[PDB]
């Protein structure tokens, strides 16, 4: 679940790193 | 803009994290 | 007697006979007299009914399918004139295809003021050939004489006589009991007494008393003060070219009708001013006004549901149309030009407005003249406008070259999916309908929605123009997501006037003058743009782009509209000077005529013209006789929106697949004599050698000052007029009579060879005998310094000599006489 | 035999690459296969790993973000058959983010048993024209193949390997240049084939070690057991999937393990039809003490709870989730963003549902025009409702045109409003059926009827052309009218006509006129009278402006108001191909006539412009125009005709030399209706020999040197002789001639010379006709005394 | 009559229903 | 509009096929 | 080929860049 | 029209030449 934020809004760097750890 | 989902989102995210070892779903 | 009875106007009799009794008292049947719709009236219904007063029919007498009547003796036996004031198909009398009408009943009417008679397909009308048609009209015009029951002799005509005054047709008569009062054939349209007695011009039709205006049975020119006045005093207006009516009369008619409230032109009372004139509210005068001018023009049935060219063609001859309008236009490929020709000059409407079932429209720029709706006919809810069923209504009028301030009525915008509410906002703001606090029923559920009026615009950041190819690269457009942009659509067309656009195009379906180009979008880094593959040099073109972006059911749009630029293609070498026509108007003058280049590529500074002497040939002296396919863009290749829908569906499919995948993947923390021709297409080349060909070069030079950018050579060989005046043999033929009678002929070569001399003709003749002719070849001519008269005969010889040039033979010389003795 | 290594499941491959070791033992990937996050992968890092395994994969495969691997031979050439029991977004084949694969290397997969192919994001790929999809596709799903280098100008697929091509094209089918296309018998490859190119045992799919040997196969399309590809297995071997059976111990062991709460995600395996399955289907439940599927108290299906009280289905991947459901505990939203071929799977997988707790919304209908998978669905609980109290929402339905039958499928809406906007492919009759069958209550809701049924023509009533009339451009039809509940609710009838070459033209769906590529519409006003056969016997219209001899498909359609009632549907008529009456066959064009001899003339022309009916004949007349006689004496000193029937050229012979001939040409389509005589003219070839002087040159030799010459006039002068060229010659002199005029010729019966020089004299006489002209008489002599 | 009806203007079925008697 | 004279009579004869003839 | 992409159906803006240095 | 020969020469010139015209 990444797209529902990065195009809805500007994804926070923490949100991006959530999917990597 | 910065509503990135696709090529820009992936190129940004890979450099942001995962190089550290990507989370396994 | 000047119309002693009642003056009753025209009427269309149908299924009735009562008004005929009024005709008895009537002297003037004002206007026409139509007898029609006799689907239940029989001949017995009509009997012989006389009118001891009837003298006029101001208009034509129309008879149509009158199953009633047995003859014209039944109705109208007393009548003096069929006024030619008004006609019918240029016929002052129309009697068309009626059964049960056999005989006639009149003898006094021998005139029609003007016009003709349409006797077409009579079914029983007898006693027609018995009467001549040249004694009733001023002139014969459109007159039918065929299709009668007497020219065809389809009736038994009994003629009581030609009283019965003296002058196929037996005699001049109208019935087995009515003869014709034939008068001198000078009272054609002025009529004569019913005794075969013609009279003056003032009296019309009949004249018991021949002269004076107060004794005329009917008047010819005008009626006033009880006499046939020749001209009406200005107070009494010339009415229908037959009488004089007071100004109070015309004002009363004007007020009664308001019906074409009567006006006055040249002191002549008329219901409305003549075309080419306009209203003058002083004496209701008609002052000239060319073209369709503002007049009281009540639209038929108070409106005009326009869906065809004819419905829109009724606006001509009028500018301020009265009545509402229902815009039912549908179809038509690039045809609104005729509309604006018919409506662009219109600027006022009395009633409301309806736009029902109008779909072949895009933008509204058709009325730059209309600025106020009178709204006399007010729709329900106090509406002077009603727009609906406009499936394709993209935009409305501007507020710079078009003004509008509505005084009454509301605005209605329903079923207008292509109509964005911003245009409606502009309409209401400038018009003031909403400013009037009027609840304008605007279906926002149909207006604005399902329409994308976006603010994004593009501009060509990079431009590179050539004579045929124009390279462009505009600013990249990036909606919130890089995937949102779905390419760009360019639109280009010629720019004669820098005021046209696609919304100024056909604004409908079919082949539009504007051309469309599509460009691959950049990547989010390149400048989107386009290089033209080829254009006509020295031509201006309006170019703009409107991009494509992602759209969803939520009506999410980001469309960018690049601005329109009017750029002209660069010039190049001018095309060839068309049609070199070099003709010699004299032996030294040659007129060259041609046409300018097809592609001027700038003003044609001058033309290059040469000529080369094409003289006579040398051997003539010796002649002695003694794959293709459509390339690039296509103008007849349409693009279907279904492709756009499928493309959007496919792109959405792919993007959904991608998002599906991404969300599944991750989870957060767990040379020659010549002349130059300047701006001319014809020129006489004076001073050239006679009978000389001239291969004339022809070039077109659109540039002379910086360089001679001249077209290619156009070679035409023009030969000057040959001169044969100099082929006459010069000098008497001196006879070198030798011992053997060999006459070495001493005749000299003419003054000029006229081109060249091929031989010499010597018609030497034995005197008093058969003549002889001798051909003298040029070689033999030089060998014998003329020729040799061999094998002669005793006695005199008549010797005439004529040279033979190539420009024409000269003249036989004097017959030189030498007498061969014995 | 068929599967040497372990039957491994499918997993995700990201970051490290150690796990590939295990794949060296996985001959069968039972499940999906997914690889992702390959950024540290060089085209040299894959030379280290390859497998003799992955002979078969039961589900889809996923490609994502990988580098290197210029070809496919760097791994197993295996996976002859893929079951594809699970698809990712309807795709058993996904290709994405590939920037190094230059060609193809595998040569075993000949059967795409299940799933679609998604090929994209390639800028270096080649060898994609050697697929021969016909031989590869045993199932097609509109595979998406774009964004590839072979799509662009990439290569020609060259190999030393012409292989087999059953397509119109012919490609040297070879995934790699070295190995050709895997060829199997075109008559037996689904019944198992062999790498040897021989038909295999009919218990196997694709390649086999030996022909007709179930033991020596490669993939089991039916079942595998005891080192042999089979179709049957003993009860201990319970049928697991459709490629093998599994031992009982496996079944009870997994039943016991899934029974333990530490892993409840897996179901306790039970025996059903001697097949070990995870759980029991609808109507049945788990039998822990029986390892079977016993009715609880009869039927007991899956009460499928929808998360957030709603389920959204967009792909077969999503459709497979809730199969076997009968009870639905939420609302629904459906969207078709492109893609088709979906209803069959809906009917085969999710028709079992019969009730829905929540509402339902539909948007962007793009792959369905009808619904039949739900006949049992009869009740909507309305537990979850949309804003505006909607139990349903209809929007963007640009493809759907039928909802369901009304007897087989009933409906009961417990609660909730209904939304119906922008559904032009669905008409008002179907909306009425929703309202009545569903009883929806029956409260009217805000519905944009103006946006629904726009393209859905559902004029249930009919119009019929009662009166007929036509004269060559004027067809007057007064059809049988249609009367709505009111003659004023009626808004008219629209006439539709169009020229038709043959009877295949049909009616249109309906739109407003803006172009020039649809039916011609003529609207007739609604008769607002109470059916008076005195003011309107039969409503109709006379259309004109056509041309003779032309067929026109024609029909009419009623215009009706928007009655809130389920009534006022409108009426329409049928396609009548009316052939316009024929008149005036028109004039033959461009008459041509050229003479090729004295008695030979070639004539040509063109067919008439408007041949009405059929051109029956051509009326052709002509007449010889002899040379004019006024020049005959001057000295310079009925009509023949032919019949043509459907022809454009003619040849005329037997004519005299020269002289004029003018020919008229007019066609006649009826025998009558004729045309304008197209006039052309020609002149035969003059005969210069017929112009030759007859009669010799007589010499009346007298002592006085008076010679009288008599000769006759040419036999057939082209016209007549204007004068004679009498060239009497003194021997040894220049041109000597006598211009014998007609007057002189008549005067001296030719000519008379009086006086000559001593010695013989020769004379030649030549006539001068209008054309051709005479020829010189032979030189004849007469000696003058010396 | 009909001369003024169709020679000058266009005639219709509803109008002609009262004609051709 | 174009049905005039004899052509007009022909038009009247032909158009009313649901009625008799009266012109 | 450059002619294949341009002479047979016109080329695009980004196409000639390939055939240019 | 398509870009062929002289047209192609000019088109490439418009594209390349800004960095060196290469056919």
């Amino acid at each position: 679940g990444i797209v529902e934020q990065c195009c809805t809004s500007i994804c926070s760097l923490y949100q991006l790193e959530n999917y990597c750890n | 803009n910065q509503h990135l989902c696709g090529s820009h989102l992936v190129e940004a995210l890979y450099l942001v994290c995962g190089e550290r070892g990507f989370f396994y779903t | 007697h000047l119309y002693p009875g009642e003056v009753c106007p025209g009427m269309d009799i149908r299924n009735n006979l009562t008004r005929l009794h009024e005709l008895e008292n009537c002297s003037v049947i004002e206007g026409h007299l139509q007898i029609l719709l006799m689907f239940k009236t029989r001949p017995e219904d009509f009997r012989d009914l006389s009118f001891p007063k009837l003298i006029m029919i101001t208009d034509y007498l129309l008879l149509f399918r009158v199953y009633g009547l047995e003859s014209l003796k039944d109705l109208f036996p007393n009548l003096t004139v069929i006024r030619g004031s008004r006609l019918f198909f240029n016929y002052a009398l129309v009697i068309f295809e009626m059964v049960h009408l056999k005989e006639l009943g009149l003898y006094n009417l021998m005139n029609i003021t003007r016009g003709s008679v349409r006797i077409e397909k009579n079914n029983e009308l007898c006693y027609l050939a018995t009467i001549d048609w040249s004694r009733i009209l001023d002139s014969v015009e459109d007159n039918y004489i065929v299709l009668n029951k007497d020219d065809n002799e389809e009736c038994g005509d009994i003629c009581p006589g030609t009283n019965c005054p003296a002058t196929q047709f037996v005699e001049r008569c109208w019935t087995h009991s009515h003869c014709q009062k034939v008068c001198p054939t000078i009272c054609k349209s002025h009529g004569c007494t019913a005794e075969g007695l013609c009279c003056h011009s003032e009296c019309l039709g009949n004249c018991s008393q021949p002269d004076d205006p107060t004794k005329c049975v009917a008047c010819r020119n005008f009626y006033l003060d009880g006499r046939c006045v020749e001209t009406c005093p200005p107070p009494y207006y010339h009415f229908q070219d037959w009488r004089c009516v007071n100004f109070s009369f015309c004002q009363d008619l004007h007020h009664k009708c308001k019906c074409h409230q009567y006006v006055i032109h040249n002191n002549k009372c008329i219901p409305e001013c003549p075309s080419g004139y306009t209203m003058n509210s002083s004496n209701l005068l008609c002052t000239p006004c060319l073209g369709p001018c503002p007049k009281v023009c009540h639209l038929l049935e108070g409106e005009k549901t326009i869906d065809s060219v004819t419905s829109a063609q009724e606006l001509r001859g009028c500018t301020v149309i009265n009545g509402s309008l229902i815009i039912n236009i549908r179809g038509g490929n690039n045809l609104a030009a005729e509309l604006e020709a018919n409506l662009g000059l219109i600027e006022e409407i009395s009633g409301y407005l309806k736009i029902r079932r109008s779909y072949a429209l895009v933008s509204l720029s058709f009325f730059r003249k209309l600025r106020l709706i009178r709204g006399e006919t007010l729709e329900i809810g106090n509406y002077s406008f009603y727009a609906l069923d406009n499936q394709n209504l993209r935009q409305l009028w501007d507020w710079s070259k078009h003004n509008l301030t509505i005084t009454q009525g509301k605005l209605f915008f329903h079923y207008n999916p292509k109509l964005c509410l911003s245009e409606i906002h502009k309409m209401e703001e400038v018009s003031g309908t909403k400013g009037r606090q009027e609840r304008n029923d605007i279906a926002l559920k149909t207006n604005g929605d399902q329409a994308s009026c976006e603010n994004e615009l593009l501009k060509f950041s990079y431009i590179r123009t050539s004579f045929d190819k124009i390279l462009l690269r505009w600013e990249p457009y990036w909606p919130p997501d890089f995937r949102d942009l779905l390419g760009f659509m360019l639109f280009y067309k010629e720019a004669p006037y820098q005021n046209v656009t696609e919304f100024d195009g056909q604004d409908a379906c079919g082949s539009n003058s504007w051309t469309v180009v599509d460009i691959d979008p950049p990547l989010r880094q390149n400048h989107p743009g386009w290089l033209m593959r080829g254009l006509k040099p020295w031509t201006q073109y309006a170019i703009f782009v409107k991009t494509l972006v992602t759209f969803s059911d939520e009506r999410r749009t980001y469309g960018a509209k690049s601005d329109i630029i009017y750029v002209q293609t660069d010039a190049t070498n001018p095309s060839v000077p068309l049609d070199p026509i070099s003709v010699s108007n004299s032996s030294s003058q040659i007129i060259l005529k041609w046409k300018p280049p097809s592609d001027p590529n700038g003003n044609i500074t001058h033309y290059l013209v040469f000529w080369e002497r094409q003289a006579e040939d040398s051997e003539l002296f010796e002649l002695d006789y003694c794959y293709e396919d459509s390339a690039g863009e296509c103008c007849s290749c349409p693009k279907t929106d279904s492709q756009i829908l499928k493309e959007l569906e496919e792109s959405s499919f792919r993007k959904t697949f991608e998002d599906y995948l991404h969300n599944v993947v991750f989870v957060p923390r767990p040379h020659r004599p010549f002349e130059k021709v300047v701006n001319k297409e014809s020129l006489v080349i004076s001073g050239l050698r006679h009978f000389t060909g001239y291969r004339i070069e022809l070039q077109a030079c659109n540039q002379d000052t910086p360089e001679e950018r001249c077209s290619v050579a156009a070679y035409v060989s023009a030969r000057t007029m040959p001169e044969a005046k100099a082929d006459d043999i010069v000098g008497p033929v001196t006879h070198e009579i030798f011992e053997n009678n060999v006459v070495h002929l001493m005749w000299q070569e003419p003054k000029e060879p006229n081109g060249l001399i091929v031989l010499y003709e010597v018609s030497y003749r034995r005197y008093g005998d058969e003549e002889l002719h001798l051909c003298v070849s040029r070689k033999h001519f030089a060998l014998e310094r003329g020729c040799r008269l061999r094998g002669l005969s005793p006695g005199n010889y008549s010797v005439r000599i004529r040279a033979t040039s190539l420009a024409g033979n000269g003249s036989w010389t004097e017959p030189t006489y030498f007498y061969v003795t014995d």
